[PDB]
């Protein structure tokens, strides 16, 4: 097998078991990792579902490659303890992550400089008796707080709101959209899908700015 | 009135002047009197080709010209370079050929001219005047021991491009003449590289000067005054290039003019992409080649 | 790559864990009347089975040597480990199968898949008088 | 590609014209000419071969397999290869993970048509080899697959299909194949420049864009998965939502004409 | 479709699906036709013009004579082309030294045998190479033959193109054999294949059945008892289908091995199973289900209602099969089984003696006789035959033909005419073969 | 025990071929003009290969650079749909494959006039589509197209063919069914000569046949580079007759 | 990590072949002398040919077989180079080419060839079998590794013994080592590989269209010899005169008629060395048993 790790004897197996509008909620914390220059802590708990995750910043790191006019972002999603999302399922989100911050970050302030983003999908409850799609907007919030902690030039507190398998990311207090994500749902529910996302965005950004300006 | 060409063909991987045509591994002759040049290797008599190409016998010189290969750089040629890299006081820049050309630091037109003399602080500003991927007019000076050659801009006429659009072709169809900058009705100008690189732009006064400020030789600016009637006229000359390229046509400046007026059937400029219609206009000119000269 | 080795080494050299603590005493799920299931558990004592445990250490904001905190954080996790109740089927459907040779044949043994309970669990037995702690 | 800045203005100028202008000057809703070949890998359940105008090139293969449809959830698998790249790269894995979502088993896929018995069915393999691309290649790739499913025959059931009591091992005839009846989806690449929305972004058009979309077409309508999508990352701008609302019917009132051009046999 | 090579040579694709382990595995092959296909006979002068050496540098031997058995016109001189079925029915009739000296084997007929039976396929492989001066067998590779190759027609089963190609195979033959007036006789047993030539559909062709060929021999009396072939008190059951037993094997439902039927008790026998320790008895005449002793069969356990003390689902039977091993550890009430399929018959040629009750003295015609076998454990065989008054005080060779549903004792046919009962030479002979002793002299391929 | 018929006593193979016969052999030139200047397609029976060549051109890194000659990269793509049975895992570092990646390099270290292409890169791309056995010599014949397909400097044709041995008898142009049935040898044959580029034997071979066995494949191999030549030439005529 | 040799030194050896000389003192077609010595363990051996030194190790343990061949045991050979044996090498590069050139040979030389009965590793079918292991170590290179590792593995198989087994379903009784004896293994055939080493004294064309065969082939390239060679060829045979493998993977072009003429000379070489192993296996085991005679009479 893998000669680099301790994976036990091969013939063992893990243990098996069988059967015998609501509120979302946060707890947002910064400044707790001394390796980084930007850290952010996120608790989330909603109705069957409790979620905690860590966003980590390293920047500006040097680039051994070549010259660029401006900065470059690198984003990692890694499984924590229990929930195991698929590998190719991860990087699609990482693709969707980078597009929004490329309408956020003053890379032109940062020539030949790198951005390292480590996201640790650390622990999630789903006690409910598109499972990754329910965790998208909280990432952007978790990144933004850590990116404020490294103090990097950011245009807006941009945030995403969720309405039932749909993720829409805003700026300008919702007056423009910067990132769009849709799974199955209804048809032409878009206009209501504007709304419930927007107000959570209207909730969340206020929760964020409270976390920093009051500190 | 369409969106896309969707024509279907299912059940197949594919649809399925005399001179010496020789192969590699093949004997030409063993007359020792012949001289042995390009495309030729040998063992003391046995004249052996190395490519798919033609026997060229020049008066005692036998050599093999291939049919397929990259662009061959030669001196004094007027081509277009895309900026690959920056070196010590050197630059790397694609020809399209085998390798990059090189370009000395003082090989370029300085703003203010020669009154601006040398400075070691200029290598602290290599990226100032030039950076990657950019397009320009270049003059082929001389070579190295291999066959890699270098460039320069010994004129105002050579320099960094603007005011238009690039296209590219195989190097074969571009015909040689004593002139390469050409000016076309529509107030516009083709800059045919030899190597297969083609830049269009709006006719400048310096272009007009050819047939009757200096601090703008590294700008990313254009003329701000660019009409759509300029811009849409660019595209009509643009596709007819690829029409002749798809039709395997040697480029004549007049043929382009002949391509342009034959394209006046179609005002819908987006219809200039059709495999048949490009071939039809391609068929037009070859028939029109059988009248004049 | 050193760390997970180095712990495991002195965990062996701690002599914390007799394999008696890994001995699993499974039950059998009696298919009882009118379609109900109760797992007959034997108590206070044909195949045997053994737990094999795993750990994962995540390290955030490394500021120095880590090994002592690698040690000590495990120790409190060790005391919190419940052993979940494992049981086998009453009579599992997954039984002996035969494989034909080029004239001969053999028998695959019956595949009794152990199942841990959704509910019941017992704690872990520890040589508690050998639970160390670390210091550099 | 690496292009020059003086173009990049003019290219961003001309396409953001209010009488909007493509570099090839098509109408804003046009696509580019292509070629579509199938049915040429006779070891396969179906084959496909598609040719772009810039010479981007792919082939998608169809191999099937009989499976128990109860012990396995995913009845339909996509697996992609791009030439020239590592497995580990980004654009690989996202496009790979995408079409799985696009072909979820009951979202636009009619897995009842895949169903063999009350116990068994057909595992299929969407196996993809891209020779070359110069584009964000995705909407090309769906097109050959659409023809690939329209070029796929399957061997005929002989025996019965109720294996709960009798538990029969299913039997196929050795010559008689039947075409997979299926309604496969389609994917379209979009791009936003200024106040204009082009269709089939070529690589130059793909470079200069502020932002772009991917819209899932199925069953004669718009459906999920739908993703806003970056093409470059030097020119990423945000966007008014009615422009997002604009493009949907802008896709849709030209979508089936492309489909009917390919629904053409 | 098909394509052409520059040697005038054809190439096309034969493609199918491998059904092994229930899988659906599509298998494609290319296929070639050649135009150097030999007709392999004495009289033709043009197929010896095209014969080319092998890798061992040999041009082979064209052995079917100008002189067959000539018969009554419109037969005249003729060759014989066969059915697989007439071979499958009458494989030993072919091995008569007295007759059938010149037979083309078609390639498809060769394949169905190789599809059907492996050691029967040995015998045709044996006979063709061991053809002699007397008897001559060739194999014509007709679907390697360009001029006899056919395709799958639209809306067709594989059986149709089999009969059509064999019909196509014969069609080329007389065309090549018009110049010498040696005909070609197609022998069949299929009544629908004996229907399409009644109108003489395309070819003025010799479509006769076995007996319809047999009734034209000069010496047909000696051989018609080698032609293969109420009688009811109850009805015997049947054997399970293909998907049923292959569906039975993996689940642990079904079992195979060998069975021993007792002589002191003709109606009771046990098997030795790989999963099972003790010999598991099978009790009951219907439960033995018309198989013979020593054969490879496929068995099923019986419910405890039929177990012996000295449902729909297979969910029940497996849990009952566990209870068998409990009852195997009992040895007080032990389980019973019955057969549900026969893995293989251990049939061969068999030698016995007839019953004096079965024969009429005054009769000269065809009649039923039963053969008392030399094997004590195996039952008698109804033999519908003429010359029983001859053969009653004589030893005989039979071969078992079939077991249909009704017949309590099987249908078989007499094969070889041996000699007088308790004559020393004949009792020497069957003492060899029923003890499996080879005795036949060394053949023509041996002495080379 | 095989329930099938390997080689007839009547001299025939599975499709009816003789022991000294080939499959249908089809090449093509300039299959992908928009992709690279080397683009050639092979059908040798159902062995179907797309062959692609890039160069002579600049490296990605100055580390991977020489001031004497070219480099040669081999990238083999075996698809999971290449066979009947679909292979589970990918092959991209499989040690079986890397051997061939070594092999074609040293086979083609010595046709390329390496000195006259220094500081540049040759990359050879392989796409194995449909696999029919005889797989090794299938490749090399596709290579010999692709170098000429751009007209790279070389000495000679190079031919490749697997020839198998059923007990005494050589088999030109085996298939994978026959490959798993007996012992086979592939020969990398150079031009018109009797000198070898590739020689590879996996199966167990009695010694005494081998000289004769080697004496077989040359006539096949000479007919290979035969059929490559004119097929290029009739293409080669199609250029200038309609170019001019 | 690059070996640097002058072109002056390059011509020097190339001249020596042109006057039929080689630097070691052997003939062209002469092989080194082989020192085989066993350690105390079974499947323990040190093998030495002048400068090249190797060491390998055979072991076995209990595992289940695959689904693939559920009948048969498990076996594989490790050949991980350490840069101990020469500073050219990476720390355990399993992805280097020459490594693969060392690998696939020994893969085909042993595993696909099957000198060893893997079915005689079946303890119980599908439940418990053997996992037999072959770790090859290199010590110091003068070339001939792939011939040395050819030998030293096959040396090791004829010296390893496995212990005693008793089966009762799950009750699988591995006995104590010293009460119940270890049991050696079943070798179907003994393969010996041969390196061939090739030198064009000329250009390409006189090899290509120079019809005159003029190419020198030698056995067991030394280190300096090995760095200039033009083709690479290894054949492998037995005592029963069958050819195990041949591998000319490219390099220099090469006449066929040479290769048969080459491979015949392989035969007489390998046979004598083979029997030298065979006596020493006996003679050491004789020395084991004479010291076993020097033990029981002692004890």
């Amino acid at each position: 097998q893998d000669r680099r790790r301790l994976l036990g004897p091969a013939a063992a197996k893990p243990m098996a078991f069988s059967n015998t509008e609501s509120e979302q909620e946060l707890s947002l914390h910064t400044g707790f990792i001394e390796n980084c220059n930007g850290s952010a802590l996120v608790e989330a708990r909603s109705l069957g579902h409790q979620t905690s995750l860590i966003t980590a910043v390293y920047g500006p790191r040097s680039i051994r490659g070549s010259f660029t006019s401006q900065g470059t972002i690198s984003i990692q999603l890694k499984n924590g303890l229990l929930e195991k999302y698929n590998t190719n399922e991860l990087k699609e989100v990482s693709s969707f992550l980078m597009g929004i911050f490329n309408s956020v970050v003053n890379l032109s302030r940062y020539p030949k400089s790198g951005i390292d983003i480590f996201v640790y999908l650390t622990y999630d409850k789903d006690l409910t008796n598109s499972q990754i799609s329910s965790l998208i907007p909280h990432c952007i919030t978790s990144i933004t707080l850590a990116l404020a902690d490294a103090g990097i030039e950011l245009v807006d507190m941009a945030g995403a709101g969720e309405a039932n398998g749909t993720v829409v990311s805003f700026i300008k207090n919702g007056e423009e959209i910067v990132g769009f994500w849709k799974d199955d749902g209804d048809d032409e529910d878009l206009l209501e899908c504007l709304d419930r996302c927007k107000e959570q965005y209207n909730r969340y950004r206020d929760l964020m700015i409270s976390c920093l300006m009051n500190q | 009135s369409e969106v896309i060409t969707i024509t279907k063909r299912n059940g197949a991987f594919q649809n399925s002047s005399d001179s010496q045509i020789v192969t590699p591994g093949e004997l030409v002759t063993d007359d020792p009197i012949w001289m042995r040049g390009h495309g030729t290797y040998f063992l003391d008599n046995m004249t052996y080709s190395s490519v798919a190409g033609t026997v060229s016998r020049v008066n005692r010189l036998l050599s093999v010209i291939p049919l397929k290969g990259r662009y061959a750089p030669e001196t004094g040629d007027h081509v277009v370079g895309r900026i690959a890299e920056v070196g010590n006081k050197r630059w790397k820049v694609d020809i399209g050929g085998k390798q990059h050309a090189v370009l000395m630091l003082g090989s370029v037109n300085l703003p203010g001219g020669i009154l601006r003399r040398k400075s070691e602080s200029d290598e602290l500003q290599m990226r100032s005047f030039l950076k990657e991927g950019d397009l320009l007019n270049a003059e082929v000076q001389s070579l190295f021991q291999d066959g890699s050659a270098s460039l320069h801009t010994r004129s105002l006429k050579y320099g960094k491009l603007r005011n238009g659009m690039f296209c590219q072709v195989p190097s074969s169809l571009i015909v040689r003449a004593k002139n390469h900058t050409h000016n076309l009705p529509g107030n516009i100008t083709v800059v045919l590289g030899v190597n297969g690189y083609i830049w269009l732009r709006k006719t400048s006064q310096m272009d007009l000067a050819r047939d009757t400020s200096s601090w703008q030789i590294y700008s990313d600016e254009n003329d701000p005054s660019i009409s759509n009637n300029i811009r849409q006229a660019i595209c009509r000359y643009a596709n007819v290039i690829k029409a002749l390229a798809f039709c395997e046509i040697g480029i004549t400046q007049q043929r382009i003019v002949s391509a342009y007026e034959a394209s006046m059937v179609y005002s819908n400029v987006g219809e200039l992409i059709e495999k048949n219609v490009m071939e039809s206009i391609g068929s037009d000119i070859l028939t029109a080649e059988k009248m004049r000269g | 790559m050193t760390i997970s080795q180095k712990l495991h080494d002195s965990i062996l050299h701690s002599r914390i864990l007799p394999k008696k603590a890994l001995k699993v005493k499974a039950g059998v799920r009696s298919a009882n009347e009118d379609g109900t299931f109760s797992v007959l558990y034997p108590d206070e004592l044909k195949r045997k089975w053994s737990y094999v445990l795993y750990a994962k250490i995540v390290v955030l904001s490394r500021t120095g040597p880590v090994f002592d905190l690698c040690w000590n954080s495990l120790m409190y996790a060790l005391q919190s480990v419940k052993l979940p109740r494992a049981f086998i089927d009453e009579r599992a459907s997954d039984l002996r199968m035969t494989i034909r040779t080029r004239g001969r044949s053999a028998t695959i043994r019956e595949t009794y898949e152990i199942i841990c309970d959704q509910t019941k669990s017992v704690p872990l037995m520890i040589n508690a008088k050998n639970i160390a702690f670390a210091s550099n | 590609m690496s292009l020059s800045v003086a173009e990049k203005s003019y290219l961003y100028d001309s396409l953001a014209s209010t009488p909007s202008i493509r570099p090839d000057g098509r109408l804003p809703h046009q696509f580019r000419p292509i070629e579509i070949f199938t049915d040429f890998l006779p070891s396969s359940n179906g084959s496909s071969r598609i040719i772009a105008s810039d010479g981007s090139e792919c082939i998608v293969s169809i191999k099937s397999k009989v499976v128990d449809h109860h012990v396995e959830n995913e009845l339909l698998q996509v697996d992609v290869d791009i030439a020239g790249q590592r497995d580990d790269a980004l654009v690989v894995e996202t496009i790979t993970s995408l079409l799985n979502k696009v072909l979820k088993s009951g979202s636009g896929v009619d897995s009842s048509k895949l169903q063999l018995t009350k116990k068994y069915s057909f595992k299929i393999f969407v196996d993809v080899l891209v020779i070359s691309s110069h584009s964000h290649p995705v909407s090309l790739i769906s097109f050959a697959i659409y023809s690939a499913l329209n070029s796929t025959y399957l061997p005929k059931l002989i025996s019965a299909f109720d294996d709960l009591e009798v538990e029969e091992l299913p039997t196929f005839h050795d010559y008689d194949m039947v075409k997979l009846d299926i309604n496969p989806p389609l994917v379209f690449i979009l791009a936003v420049v200024g106040n204009n929305m082009l269709l089939d972004p070529a690589a130059n058009e793909s470079e200069v864009a502020n932002n772009g979309l991917i819209i899932s077409w199925s069953n004669g309508k718009i459906t999920s998965p739908i993703r806003s999508v970056a093409l470059n990352d030097s020119n990423v701008k945000s966007f008014k939502p009615h422009l997002l609302k604009q493009g949907l019917a802008m896709v849709e009132k030209y979508a089936p004409d492309v489909v009917r051009s390919l629904e053409n046999l | 479709r098909r394509k052409r090579l520059a040697d005038g040579l054809s190439v096309t694709q034969k493609v199918f699906v491998r059904s092994r382990n229930g899988g659906a595995t599509k298998i494609v092959r290319e296929h070639y036709l050649r135009s150097d296909i030999p007709c392999l006979s004495r009289s033709c002068t043009k197929c010896p013009q095209i014969v080319v050496p092998d890798a061992q540098n040999e041009l082979p031997k064209f052995i079917l004579s100008d002189s067959p058995l000539e018969l009554s016109a419109p037969i005249g001189k003729h060759y014989v082309v066969l059915d697989t079925n007439v071979v499958l029915q009458a494989i030993d009739l072919l091995e008569n030294p007295n007759c059938f000296f010149d037979v083309i084997v078609p390639q498809i007929v060769l394949d169905e045998v190789r599809n059907k039976s492996y050691p029967v396929y040995t015998r045709l492989r044996t006979l063709c190479r061991d053809s002699d001066d007397h008897k001559r067998f060739i194999v014509f590779h007709n679907e390697f033959s360009e001029h006899t190759f056919v395709e799958r027609l639209p809306n067709e089963t594989i059986n149709d193109r089999n009969d059509r190609a064999i019909r196509k195979t014969c069609q080329w033959y007389s065309e090549h054999l018009k110049p010498y007036d040696i005909n070609v006789v197609l022998v069949t047993n299929d009544r629908l294949n004996r229907e399409a030539a009644t109108k003489e559909v395309e070819s003025n062709i010799i479509t006769k059945s076995l007996v319809q060929y047999i009734e034209l021999l000069p010496n047909a009396d000696d051989i018609r008892d080698s032609i293969p072939q109420t009688f009811s008190d109850f009805t015997f059951p049947e054997y399970y289908s293909t998907a049923r037993v292959m569906g039975g094997l993996k689940n642990g439902v079904l079992y195979q091995g060998n069975i021993q039927i007792s002589e002191y008790n003709f109606l009771e026998g046990s098997v030795s199973l790989p999963r099972f320790s003790k010999p598991v008895l099978i009790v009951g005449q219907k439960n033995l289900n018309r198989a013979f002793n020593g054969d490879q069969v496929i068995v099923e356990l019986l419910p405890q209602s039929e177990w012996k003390a000295p449902v729909i689902s297979d969910k029940q039977r497996r849990l009952l099969a566990k209870d068998a091993m409990i009852a195997q550890r009992s040895k007080k009430i032990q389980p019973t089984a019955k057969v549900v399929y026969i893995q293989r018959r251990s049939w061969r040629q068999y030698v016995g003696q007839l019953a004096p009750s079965s024969v009429d003295p005054q009769s000269s015609s065809t009649q039923n006789v039963f053969v008392i076998l030399m094997d004590k454990c195996l039952p008698k065989v109804r033999i519908r035959t003429r010359r029983a008054a001859e053969l009653l005080d004589k030893r005989i060779v039979i071969s078992i033909d079939s077991w249909p549903t009704t017949h309590k004792y099987p249908l078989g046919h007499f094969v070889r005419d041996l000699g007088t009962i308790e004559s020393a030479q004949a009792e020497t002979e069957a003492l060899l073969l029923e003890h499996d002793v080879e005795y036949r002299p060394f053949s023509k391929k041996v002495l080379e | 025990m095989s329930r099938l018929e390997i080689y007839s006593p009547e001299g025939l193979r599975l499709d009816g071929r003789r022991w000294n016969e080939l499959r249908r052999f089809e090449s093509s030139i300039n299959t992908h003009p928009h992709a690279a200047d080397g683009s050639s397609y092979m059908e040798q029976g159902n062995n179907k290969i797309i062959t692609l060549v890039k160069g002579p051109k600049e490296p990605r890194l100055k580390s991977q650079m020489d001031t004497s000659k070219a480099l040669l990269n081999v990238s083999v793509n075996i698809t999971k749909f290449s066979k009947f049975e679909r292979s589970k895992s990918s092959h991209k570092n499989e040690r079986r494959v890397l051997e061939i990646q070594t092999s074609l390099v040293r086979m083609f270290e010595k046709n390329v006039m390496l000195n006259i292409y220094p500081r540049t890169v040759i990359d050879i791309e392989i796409h194995v589509l449909e696999q029919d056995g005889g797989i090794m010599g299938s490749l090399i014949n596709g290579i010999t197209l692709a170098l000429i397909d751009a007209g790279i400097s070389m000495f000679d044709y190079i031919s490749g063919i697997s020839v198998g041995l059923y007990d005494t008898t050589p088999l030109l142009d085996t298939n994978s069914l026959e490959e798993n049935a007996m012992s086979t040898v592939t020969l990398g044959v150079v031009g018109k000569s009797e000198k070898l580029s590739l020689l590879l034997v996996e199966d167990k071979i009695p010694l005494d046949r081998l000289e004769n066995v080697l004496a077989i494949g040359i006539a096949g191999a000479h007919r290979v580079r035969d059929l490559m030549d004119e097929e290029l030439r009739k293409h080669a005529q199609k250029r200038v007759s309609n170019a001019s | 990590k690059d070996i640097e040799i002058s072109a002056s030194e390059s011509k020097f050896i190339l001249e020596a072949l042109r006057q039929n000389y080689r630097l070691d003192g052997r003939s062209f077609d002469q092989f080194r002398d082989v020192e085989i010595t066993f350690g105390k363990e079974f499947g323990d051996v040190s093998v030495k040919m002048g400068n090249t030194k190797v060491h390998c190790r055979i072991s076995c343990q209990i595992a289940q077989p695959y689904e693939d061949r559920p009948f048969e045991g498990l076996f594989v050979i490790s050949t991980e180079i350490s840069p101990m044996a020469g500073s050219q090498f990476e720390n355990g590069n399993i992805t280097g080419e020459d490594e693969v050139l060392c690998s696939r040979i020994i893969e085909k030389s042993v595993r696909r060839s099957g000198a060893l009965d893997v079915e005689g590793l079946c303890i119980v079918a599908g439940s418990k079998c053997w996992a037999v292991r072959a770790d090859v170590h290199f010590l110091d290179c003068d070339g001939g590794f792939i011939d040395a590792s050819c030998i030293a593995v096959m040396a090791g198989l004829m010296h390893f013994k496995k212990p005693d087994i008793t089966v009762h379903g799950e009750q699988i009784i591995v006995h104590p080592v010293n009460e119940r004896e270890p049991v050696p293994l079943g070798i179907l055939h003994i393969p010996i590989c041969v390196t061939f080493s090739f030198f064009n004294p000329q250009d390409t064309e006189e090899n290509i269209k120079g019809e005159t065969n003029s190419e020198i082939s030698i056995i067991d390239a030394t280190l300096k010899e090995e760095l200039l060679r033009d083709g690479v060829l290894t054949v492998t045979l037995n005592k029963n005169r069958e050819v195990v493998q041949v591998s000319k993977a490219g390099g220099l072009p090469m006449d066929a008629l040479t290769l048969m003429k080459c491979c015949h000379e392989a035969y007489s070489i390998i046979e004598k060395i083979t029997d030298q192993i065979l006596q020493l296996l006996k003679e050491d085991s004789e020395k084991r048993n004479k010291y076993a005679a020097m033990l029981t009479s002692e004890n």
